[PDB]
């Protein structure tokens, strides 16, 4: 969909620049909130990641199964999911699995647009995300 | 006062990261909250006057901290952002 | 007062053994606290870590200061034994941190400051709950 | 104090118009008309049971009743649901006082409820931004 | 759930008959949707009901939105129920 | 949903048994799940009756676990204490 | 104390019924509760001293009222029984 | 059987103008549920409330000249009770528990 194209664009772009170091407003919004959410969820994300063996793309595809199962809907919970993505992306970089980063972004985008599409249409998509954190 | 003391400390931490400075947070001397148009927003603007030490000298600063609350997965979560930080 | 002597004995022994590691109304209250506080500390581990990283506990003035802002949480007008055991569990989490950074001499004052603000603020509620008997009953299995 | 004058205006007007037939103060009263009417319906039996076992013969009994009404908050829980229940009981008692030709006890009842509520819960009321807190509690998502 | 849903449907018909001066007779619930509170403090549910009722000896369908606000009362959960909308569909 | 929380309580029951009895059971799956909720609105407790399958040295056995859950109104959230009451072979 | 005023009123009404007396309840002067052997029982024994008008003269009485609570279908129910009512 | 006689006898004397336990608790429960029971046309407290509701219907059946339905109403209420709380009615030692609940 039109939303999916921007979604994967935004989520992939954000997970990339995080791994290294409307769509324009969503990205800036994501830059603002994401690092704050990772910092406070540091011990949370660590604990969750520690109980999830991710040494390959098999585990990345298996991570989306529990991500799409574990999924109240608000931009807070959405930015937390994408933020957890950035945290796993950084991890994948430290263990020489950089090639699993674009697929991780796709898995997260898949889960977001699948389970909560009704809500995003209702929200005016990423224009709404920018408003929630405005 | 608990959320207020953590917001002042965060303001000093956030200021001196954004402006490459080394302020030591001492205390909140005065706290004002400008709460959002409607409570459904759950966004609070905190105005804080705080004491911090600069070059081992006690100075005072006005900090405006925006806080957007939302219902996280098992916990109340928020995004804090330093909007302004200047001496007074 | 009886309520004060009991409250201090229970909260001091709990914070001491939590900071350390190892081991009727007063006895049963401490056994209850050991069951529950360990579970409450685990559930709140992340939030407690978050608060601690944004607070100074460098002297007894900071310990007394912390006790005052810890009790301020009841101002929304709700008091129950769950909220009380969370406060003590935070106390125990702060005690472990005080042992970790070689400030063991702040532990008993923290225990004493928490007891003070709890009994001073909530004496009437505590007596009406039959003191620490109400606490034991609240976490007794149906 | 403004909290007092507001609380008296709201509770007086609601008890009076409940006993008869028919800005922030305007909205608190709007909220009370929505909610009090449903709280009375839901508690009709309980309120009738209480009333049958209490004396409300004079202003001393009205004063005494306001005191035992507020005592309900001693389990350590205060909210706008419990407060609107207290006021709704007030309205129920006002209608009964009209029924037994004691209409002169209705305004004193409103005053005594107001007095005991503001005296006992001033700090909690202020922290809720007063009656704006009440309007918000019963405002539909 | 269903038993409580039927009573809210009856409640919606009763409130409609009172607020609009009508004599609809509740027949049955067709479908029931619930929006729960966005956070644990709200303690409110929005019920979206489609129901069958008789109007002058002919059955019709109606959409009713019934708001429920709850709170800790005196040793019990207490609530306020309010009809937000009642229109034919 | 229900099935996820019940699954987490079962994992909890196995984790708590493994600590309390110095055992190394591996949780496999929830078999049966019943719950008695509080007799009155003030109790605010549930008793969970689980049958679960765990591995004990690479052989799959069944267990009955009783997990107690006491909840209360915390600071702007519902909070709870979970406790393993019973864990026996079936 | 609302419950205590209701029990004393019940005590007089119930005494009036079982012994063809016309006592008029005036006030509670002192209330003692001895609560159940264990909390789960939810039974309370009330010892009440009360003023009542007996033929226009104000006498005092010791009432003992057993109350047993239980959870009803959407409300708390109870059973109250006058055990003793004797002048003092 | 032993249930049915208690319920039947309690509903009989009620309609006119354990038994001793129901006498004590029943009229209290009818008084303070009068309105809930008017429109209706686990623990011992809820159980005495169902039998109490039996007595209320029995009183109604007498006012409307349908007294011949009172004995069937006792059997009806007795059956639904024992069939539904068979595993629960044995946990409270039968009516020896009922009497303890209200002792």
């Amino acid at each position: 969909s039109e939303l999916y194209r921007q979604s994967l664009e935004i989520i992939s772009r954000y997970l990339r620049e995080q791994a290294t170091g409307t769509s324009r407003k969503a990205l800036e919004t994501l830059r603002r909130v994401g690092d704050g959410v990772q910092r406070n969820h540091e011990t949370a994300f660590q604990g969750m990641l520690r109980k999830l063996d991710i040494k390959n793309e098999d585990d990345v595809k298996s991570l989306s199964r529990v991500m799409i199962h574990v999924f109240v809907t608000n931009w807070g919970r959405i930015v937390t999911l994408i933020s957890f993505g950035a945290f796993v992306a950084k991890h994948l970089k430290t263990i020489n699995q950089e090639s699993c980063i674009e697929p991780l972004a796709e898995s997260i985008t898949d889960v977001l647009v699948r389970t909560k599409r009704d809500w995003l249409v209702k929200q005016r998509g990423w224009d709404g995300f920018v408003e929630f954190f405005h | 006062s608990l959320e207020i003391e953590e917001l002042a400390r965060f303001a000093v931490d956030e200021h001196n990261k954004k402006e490459n400075a080394l302020l030591e947070f001492v205390r909140v001397v005065k706290a004002k909250e400008q709460m959002g148009v409607n409570p459904e927003e759950m966004q609070t603007m905190y105005y804080l006057t705080l004491e911090a030490k600069d070059g081992g000298k006690k100075k005072l600063y006005e900090a405006k901290v925006w806080v957007k609350w939302w219902w996280g997965f098992h916990i109340w979560d928020n995004f804090k952002e330093l909007q302004e930080f200047k001496p007074v």
